[PDB]
């Protein structure tokens, strides 16, 4: 699994592969990874499908409840309640989770939750088995305040090459675009992203 | 340790040694093995130190919560199936415990139960319990008589765990014996084993292998 | 299960004025059961003494293996060997065992014939040599001996103060040790007269 | 029973005549991945303590919002909050010391060393480590990890004992704690360049610095070195 | 095997070893010789894992029958003990170690002396006035220790061997049905038949 | 996996006398080849002239001689400040340890001090509440070292008279203050140039009928 | 164990710590850890005493042999090379872990050598149970071009280090200087910071205290004449 | 606890029990009685784990005793087997199950008929002509199968069981100190003191 | 451990770091992993030290002897000699070797032997722990026919990166540049390459 969330100057980008893995056996090669826990608090799952799975359908729950009495939470708010299942069940979980989100007031966040359940909020993250392979790469070409075109091509060209390299990865490129006009979804097939 | 109870016209002889070792070490050469569960009563120690002082102490605590209701005292049929249910609710979960549980009552006379940590509760006349229990027994079924004088029987305790003290390289330090008639027991001394030794070779012409 | 501790018993060599002493108990067992009161553990080549601890088997084999050759270096060499090189002839005979050793705590003392100079060493079953001035303990009861030694000893005592203090830092050790006792002896060496006692005490 | 994911290495501290100097470096790794680069591990409490955590990041993070919770608490129905009613670095040690071995008992860890350093109200200093397993104990230098093995044979040869203590100057202290710091760099696989430093002073209260880096390093030699033996 | 003793008094020895054979369920044999005679004034007993206690001591007798009729002599006791010892130390550091425990009794012609050693499967040697192997000595060895003279008769010895087989039929869980006796002596070896 | 349990060394030293009782202790607190620190108290005064060390894991021993010193208090609020005497302490911390007794304290307890005779009083724990009452105990990881040596400059063990030749024992007399002080000291040094855990400082609480009162002194650093 | 090895301007120096322990039990106080090679090529050694023995001797014959034949003086590269193929070899089994020290026709030369048969070059090196300790003084004092008397302080610094703050090392300090057109001199027990302070009590015994059973003479003589 | 057997006979039920305790290393007692009495015409005797077998043994015991007071009657054997049946069969599912196998002898007054119920730790019930626990059944059955008949009077079962004995004394290994024999018919429960 | 070795138009270039470990302890920092087996083949070492340094020590020795009488050994054959070590040990062995070299017939070459002892011929190879960071960015920015500054450059990068990440590399970048000229040995400090 190739994950990342990218913050740039209109919000947020969410990038994730389509492949899951059963063994060697491709079990799906056109799984969603990029789940919707608010209109515009979106993650990105790494681990166990099962767990991560089951955690986005509570903490959507939490978010609803949230919303309901307290109005739109933020995504910090959001990254709070993902930890708290994360790291109060870290035993029994196998889950890497990013939390992107757009709020007006904070604009694109990115919260990645590893393993453990620790929090740490950064401009850009990379998570799953593909992303050992672009740290090099992500590092040297990650920029701050990029366009919307830059941070499609940056998430492109990164999980080309987690997924050239991983046998994890693969599949089509998914992308969710968070900005102040919407929540935009965004495809890219493997005749286009492997000759880059 | 080598800790025994036996039975005899006037009374129970109980008789320990009083060692401790640490793996190779000894750590006490000054322990008791024989717990006062009270005036009557008398427990021995073998297995964990901890589990037989610690709940034959509760067991003298029942006894007298016992003769406080009922006004009478406990039979050491009843004293002894106490500490026997107690370590049963126990079992599996670690206790080490060998016990001679020793009283001289009216109703039933001079009484003897090996109680044990896996649950056995066993009447006799005759108990060895610890790393050098074969050798007092050996000393024990070649002199025992029920016709024995209290002097004589306190001797052969005496001499059946200095047989054991010898042999067994965890039992030594010093003997210990009771006497326990149907008026309470009676406490017959500390013996130091190396004191005892060369004293009972020489009298006895015993240990020959022994150069003195 | 642990080869150095099935048998038990103990050695401590130490040095004086112009000699040197060495001791050990007498027992021998099989774990809990005791078997021999009268397992010596010192032997002698000539004017060399050599103690052993641990596994009674080796004991035995490595005694019987140093007589054989120090009886071969008399017959070529014309002398009697001497405790330096008969240290280094331990250190190599246990080294060629490396990788399937004997079992054992090997403590060598003597004088040396020629300077009269008093010499102990002790050995780890691998052939290391440890060559104190003050003292060297092995056994079961290495560690009650060292604290025995580490008290009770002072350098240049005259041979029968020496007797005194290595009997006692032995008979105090092995009292306090499951695995040995059962009786002492302590060897007093002199350059030209040995003298060896047999200590009196507790038997369990 | 669980196991330490994201990590942060060594805390090192010491005393000197008038307060307490503590230190770490700003790394969570995740095994040999240097994965996270901007992490602070010296967390102050109030402007008397700063709390120095090494071991497991989520743990840590739990730990920094008991502190933070506790700060609150104290002031609930305090007028004396800010004055003699406030926290001292004795209580929050013996607090997290309680925690650590409660947790230890339940076996589920919190998978720390930590060192508690500040400055108590009648000027003494306060220096306390407490762990994983609850164990506590207190020395006029004390570190955790690589710095148990490193810094501390270093900082002992400033404040070998406790007659050294108002010796001590905080220029001397800081040097030594800055010179372990580039040792623990060149010598610790899970160490970073870049560290914070906080100096808890009788007089001159809390000093927090962020951003500091390992300097004067000496590589130069590593020219001449050529081969593992017989190679020139 | 189980059970063996040995017990060297005035002017003999005396071996008393178990005639029972156990297979795990079944006792397979109640009248089994757990003995070999190695020279005229020399007897071996022997306990330990199957098929090598017998391969033992038979390559033992084979060698010292050997000797025997190379020098037209008898070696002594010590001799004999000496050469087994070292094949049982031999034995220990091998591919496949002798799982045998032995006494050896002899009545040595030049000294006019009884001897016993006894011997385990590392080669560990002690001449003893009595011995024993496995849990046999537990029993015994207070009831020996009280009891030994060095200077009783064949027939005190037979009785406090006796008192022994006793407590060991007792207080043993297994059954090892009985003993069988043999005394080496200066006239050489015989079986008490009544025992 | 998890492991509740760590040595951090140390070796601890109860002697009693006729009136008066030491609780000897080093200051050494290590893990592992690392010291932690080279003075940290071991042993405690937990009022009621009651002095205590809890050596092993220190954990372990900080959490007893707490619990300990707060059945102290508590003893004094449920029985009218009456004075908890030594056996009373003694049975009272049988019941803190065999609490424990199937996830146990990990130390080895002594604590020292007078009897209701007023008589010099030691008491030595395992870990799981085994106790007696003893006249001489070390404790800890050199203890092996030094017990020997007590048995035979304490108890006169193995000594005997010159000129019997084993006939008499050396007669066993009362020790003072003074001497059993010289004893603990010794026993210290020399458990210090042979075990790798003890050394740097040494912390000695003496008990009388005055009080408590506490002697320090240096141990070797290395 | 804390054994190292400073590289200085004419020279290089090495230094050992004396302490031998058994589990927590120090068996011997001053333990040599400083072995010669040959007459100028001296090593330092941390592990099982038996095999840093074992092995110097060893190789050091064969140097011998070597040198003999070759009618050269011996190459620390040699003693290098013999020793890593020797504990390559025997695959870790063999626990020697050296610092190898020495100056010859090509000059001075300092290296560690791993019990797997590693092979390390530099200017400064620490080993055992007090490496971390010594290596921190070596990392803060340590510079370029020094001298002798220099080099010797470093070093035995590095080792005092290692016998305050590790238990796996004590006692005294062993030195062995190293110069170019020099002889090796060999300073044993160069620092002794842990002298024993006198006893409070003497523990000398009264004669006949001990109980005696039987006396006799042993004869260790051979047999005699007439 | 080791062997215990059980026959059925024209009109009573047999039961024989060992009587040697050993725990380990020593044989520590040479007379237990391994049985209880349920009822008057209900015998139960037992073989397992140490501490568990009487435990059960009494525990069943006390309610078989307590239901003979509530209801001022007798249970049928029958009755009482698979009350002891349901017992063990909840035990083999528990958090530390009896180890603890049985027979139940007893004689139905309202069929006049003697009856033997083997019951294992399990809670598996057989009624038989004879059974047993263990290893007892491999060395007794062929002899019980050869010679058994549903007719036969109490003292020729007598002589079976003797015969019985004698082959288990012959082939075992373990020494288990005879047989306490117990004779449950119409007139109750009585104990054969000369075995 | 981060190595890799370059061909570019003038020869080849190998890179390592300096960095040694026994678990997370730097045993040596100013180590060197470039390694030469005959005047123009050299070789970078990954796995065990006492392996790879034992192999290269036997395969200088079977060079120095086909030189003897064959004359100068290629690239290949040297890179042959290898893997017949590794492949024929590798039960005992764990030896990651790049193999690189110059003649001036063939010019620069590299070969890369894995764990297993199989043989790759590559225009350029990366091995060691810090590797894995670099897959991205070094398939990303390799190119063929580079200049000597352009490889210098892309190394350098790439170490800088494979050092930023892995806690096991580390201590200077070295290089050593293989090419008709002859040989030349390249060191970068920290100062330099964390900046870049
Ligand atoms: C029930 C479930 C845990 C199980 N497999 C997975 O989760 C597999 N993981 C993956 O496919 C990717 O690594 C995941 C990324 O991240 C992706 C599925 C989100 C695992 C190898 C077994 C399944 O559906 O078979
Ligand atoms: C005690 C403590 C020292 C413990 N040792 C024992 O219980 C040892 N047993 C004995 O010393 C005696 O056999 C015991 C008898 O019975 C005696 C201590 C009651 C055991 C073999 C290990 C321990 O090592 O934890
Ligand atoms: C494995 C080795 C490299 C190191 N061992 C030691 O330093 C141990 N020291 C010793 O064994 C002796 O002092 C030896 C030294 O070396 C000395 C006797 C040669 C330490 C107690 C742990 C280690 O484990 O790192
Ligand atoms: C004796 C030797 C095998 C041992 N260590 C190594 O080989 C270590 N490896 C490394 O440091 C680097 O990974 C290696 C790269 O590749 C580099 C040294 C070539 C390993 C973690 C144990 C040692 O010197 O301790
Ligand atoms: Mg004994
Ligand atoms: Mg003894
Ligand atoms: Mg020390
Ligand atoms: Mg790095």
């Amino acid at each position: 699994t190739s994950i990342m969330a990218v913050t740039f100057k209109d919000g947020v980008i969410l990038g994730a592969d389509s492949r899951t893995t059963t063994g060697a056996y491709i079990a799906n090669r056109v799984t969603d990874k990029l789940t919707r826990v608010h209109d515009k608090i979106w993650c990105c799952r790494s681990g166990s499908a099962a767990d991560t799975q089951a955690i986005a359908d509570i903490v959507q729950y939490h978010l609803e409840l949230y919303t309901s009495q307290y109005g739109t939470p933020s995504t910090e708010t959001a990254a709070s309640v993902f930890k708290e299942l994360c790291y109060e069940n870290k035993d029994n979980l196998t889950a890497g989770i990013i939390v992107a989100g757009y709020d007006d007031k904070n604009k694109g966040e990115v919260y990645t939750i590893p393993l453990g359940g620790s929090v740490h909020k950064l401009p850009y993250a990379i998570a799953g088995s593909g992303s050992t392979f672009i740290y090099g790469y992500c590092d040297k070409n990650f920029r701050e305040n990029m366009s919307k075109e830059e941070t499609v091509d940056f998430i492109k060209h990164s999980l080309s090459q987690a997924i050239k390299w991983d046998g994890s990865s693969g599949g089509v490129i998914r992308m969710v675009v968070l900005t102040a006009a919407g929540v935009e979804r965004l495809i890219f097939y493997p005749d286009e992203y492997e000759q880059l | 340790t080598t800790t025994l109870a036996f039975r005899f016209q006037g009374g129970i002889i109980v008789a320990v040694d009083s060692r401790a070792t640490a793996g190779n070490w000894v750590a006490s050469q000054t322990v008791k093995k024989v717990i006062e569960i009270n005036p009557f009563l008398l427990g021995t120690m073998a297995g964990g130190a901890a589990d037989c002082q610690f709940w034959e102490t509760w067991l003298g605590s029942q006894c007298r919560l016992h003769e406080l209701r009922e006004k009478e005292r406990i039979s050491v049929a009843a004293a002894s199936k106490i500490l026997s249910n107690l370590v049963y609710q126990y079992k599996g979960a670690g206790l080490s415990m060998g016990t001679m549980i020793c009283g001289y009552t009216r109703k039933e006379g001079p009484t003897i139960y090996y109680v044990d940590s896996d649950g056995t509760r066993l009447k006799g006349d005759i108990f060895c319990v610890g790393s050098g229990q074969t050798f007092a027994y050996g000393v024990l079924d070649s002199n025992y008589k029920w016709d024995l004088s209290v002097e004589d029987a306190l001797y052969l305790g005496k001499r059946s765990i200095l047989a054991a003290a010898h042999r067994d390289a965890y039992s030594g330090g010093s003997v210990n014996l009771y006497h326990v008639t149907e008026d309470g027991w009676i406490y017959h001394g500390n013996h130091d084993v190396g004191e005892l030794f060369w004293k009972v070779k020489e009298e006895e012409g015993s240990f020959n292998n022994v150069i003195g | 299960s642990d080869p150095s501790s099935i048998n038990g018993g103990i050695v401590v060599a130490m040095t004086g004025k112009d000699c040197v002493a060495i001791a050990c108990d007498l027992r021998l067992g099989s774990q809990s059961l005791g078997v021999s009161n009268k397992f010596e553990k010192i032997f002698h080549y000539g004017h060399v003494f050599l103690g052993i601890t641990g596994l009674a088997t080796d004991v035995t084999t490595l005694n019987e293996m140093f007589r054989y050759k120090t009886n071969l270096y008399k017959l070529k060499e014309e002398r009697a060997i001497e405790p330096e090189t008969f240290t280094q002839l331990v250190s190599s005979s246990l080294y060629e065992r490396r990788f399937g050793p004997y079992f054992v705590g090997p403590v060598v003392a003597g004088i040396n014939s020629k300077s009269g100079k008093p010499f102990i060493a002790g050995f780890d079953l691998i052939g290391c040599i440890d060559e104190a001035k003050d003292f060297i303990v092995s056994g079961t009861a290495s560690d009650q001996l060292f604290g025995m030694c580490e008290s009770l000893y002072e350098p240049n005592l005259e041979p029968e103060d020496l007797f005194e203090t290595i009997s006692q830092a032995l008979l105090n050790a092995a009292d306090r040790d499951a695995l040995s006792g059962w009786g002492a002896v302590v060897y007093i060496i002199k350059k030209d007269e040995v003298v060896k006692r047999y200590l009196k005490m507790r038997q369990d | 029973t669980q196991q330490p994911i994201v990590t942060g290495t060594s805390v090192i501290s010491m005393k000197y005549d008038n307060g307490v100097i503590i230190a770490a470096d700003n790394l969570g790794s995740y095994g040999s991945l240097l994965r996270f680069n901007g992490v602070e591990r010296l967390i102050p409490v109030g402007d008397n303590t700063v709390v120095g955590i090494s071991g497991d990041i989520s743990d840590m993070q739990h730990i920094e919002r008991l502190l933070k919770d506790l700060v609150t608490e104290n002031a609930y129905d305090n007028p004396l909050a800010d004055a003699e009613e406030a926290l001292e670095p004795s209580y929050i040690f013996e607090y997290l010391a309680t925690v650590m071995y409660q947790r230890r008992s339940k076996m589920n860890p919190l998978w720390n060393a930590i060192i508690v350093a500040g400055v108590q109200s009648n000027g003494d200093q306060f220096l306390r480590y407490v762990n994983l397993l609850g164990v506590t104990y207190s020395s006029p230098t004390l570190a955790t990890g690589f710095g148990a093995h490193m810094a501390n044979p270093l900082l002992r040869k400033v404040v070998d004992r406790e007659s050294d203590i108002p010796k001590t100057t905080v220029q001397v202290a800081e040097e030594a704690i800055v010179n372990a710091m580039r040792v623990l760099y060149y010598r610790d696989a899970r160490s970073s360049r870049n560290f914070s430093l906080a100096i808890i002073d009788k007089n001159t209260g809390l000093t927090f610095k962020k951003n500091l880096q390992v300097e004067n390093m000496k590589w130069d030699f590593a020219k001449d070195i050529k081969g593992y033996g017989t190679q020139k | 095997m189980d059970i063996i003793l040995g017990i060297r008094v005035q002017d003999s020895v005396i071996l008393a070893s178990s005639k029972a054979v156990t297979r795990g369920i079944s006792v397979l044999k109640d009248s089994d010789d757990k003995t070999r005679q190695l020279s005229p004034h020399t007897l071996m007993s022997f306990a330990g894992e199957a098929g090598d206690t017998v391969q033992f001591a038979e390559y033992i007798q084979a060698n010292i029958q050997l000797y025997s009729i190379r020098e037209d002599y008898e070696l002594s006791p010590q001799a004999v003990s000496s050469f087994v010892r070292q094949e049982l130390a031999k034995s220990i550091r091998s591919r496949r170690p002798y799982q045998v425990n032995v006494l050896i009794g002899g009545y040595d012609k030049k000294k006019n002396k009884p001897e016993l050693y006894q011997i385990d499967y590392l080669g560990t040697k002690v001449e003893l006035p009595y011995g024993a192997h496995g849990y046999s000595g537990f029993y015994t060895f207070s009831l020996l220790d009280h009891h030994y003279r060095p200077d009783m008769t064949t027939e005190e010895g037979l009785d406090l061997l006796k008192l022994c087989v006793q407590e060991l039929e007792k207080r043993m869980p297994m059954d090892f049905k009985g003993v069988i006796v043999k005394i080496v002596d200066k006239d050489g070896i015989r079986q008490v038949d009544d025992f | 996996q998890f492991n509740p349990y760590g040595d951090n060394g140390g070796t601890i030293l109860g002697i009693a006398g006729e009136d008066f009782a030491v609780l000897a202790g080093d200051t050494r607190n290590i893990t592992d080849y690392s010291i932690n620190s080279r003075y940290e108290p071991k042993v405690f005064d937990c009022g009621d002239n009651i002095v205590m060390s809890a050596n092993g894991f220190a954990a372990d021993g900080d959490a007893l001689v707490k619990r300990f010193k707060n059945s102290v208090k508590w003893y004094h609020f449920d029985h009218n400040d009456k004075k908890l005497s030594i056996n009373s302490a003694a049975r009272n911390i049988q019941h803190l340890l065999y609490g424990k007794r199937f996830f146990p304290y990990y130390v080895h307890t002594i604590i020292a001090g007078l009897d209701e005779d007023g008589k010099g009083a030691v008491y030595s724990f395992d870990p799981v509440g085994s106790y007696e009452r003893e006249q001489c105990r070390a404790g800890g990881a050199a203890a092996s070292l030094i017990m020997p040596f007590l048995d035979n400059q304490v108890n006169f063990k193995n000594q005997y008279e010159p000129g019997t030749n084993g006939k008499v024992k050396k007669p066993l007399k009362y020790l003072s203050v003074e001497e059993v002080i010289k004893l603990v000291r010794d026993s210290f040094t020399s458990a210090t140039e042979r075990h790798i855990q003890v050394g740097d400082g040494l912390e000695i609480l003496i008990v009388t009928k005055d009080g408590v009162r506490k002697e320090f002194y240096e141990l070797k650093r290395d | 164990t804390t054994i190292v090895g400073v590289k200085f301007n004419n020279g290089v120096v090495i230094a050992a710590d004396t302490r031998s322990t058994q589990g927590p039990i120090v068996a011997d106080k001053n333990c040599a850890k400083l072995h010669r090679i040959s007459p100028k090529i001296w090593c330092a050694g941390a592990g099982t005493a038996a095999d840093t023995e074992a092995v110097t001797q060893l190789i050091g014959s064969n140097i011998e042999l070597h040198s003999l034949y070759t009618s050269r003086e011996p190459r620390v590269v040699s003693a290098l090379q013999m020793l890593k193929q020797h504990l390559f070899k025997y695959q870790g089994h063999i626990g020697a872990y050296l610092i190898v020290a020495g100056v010859d026709p090509t000059g001075s030369h300092l290296f560690s050598i791993h019990a797997h048969g590693s092979t390390d070059v530099g200017y400064y090196l620490s080993l055992g149970s007090g490496s971390l300790a010594a290596m921190a003084v070596l990392e803060s004092h340590w510079k370029q071009d020094l001298t002798k008397e220099e080099a010797i302080k470093l070093a035995s610094d590095a080792i005092q280090a290692g016998i305050w703050n590790d238990l796996g090392s004590g006692s005294n300090v062993d030195v062995c200087v190293m110069e170019i057109g020099k002889d090796a001199e060999y300073l044993r027990n160069y620092l002794t910071p842990n002298v024993r302070e006198e006893k409070q009590k003497s523990y000398k015994f009264p004669r006949g205290t001990t109980a005696v059973l039987k006396e006799s003479i042993v004869n260790i003589c051979d047999i005699q004449e007439e």
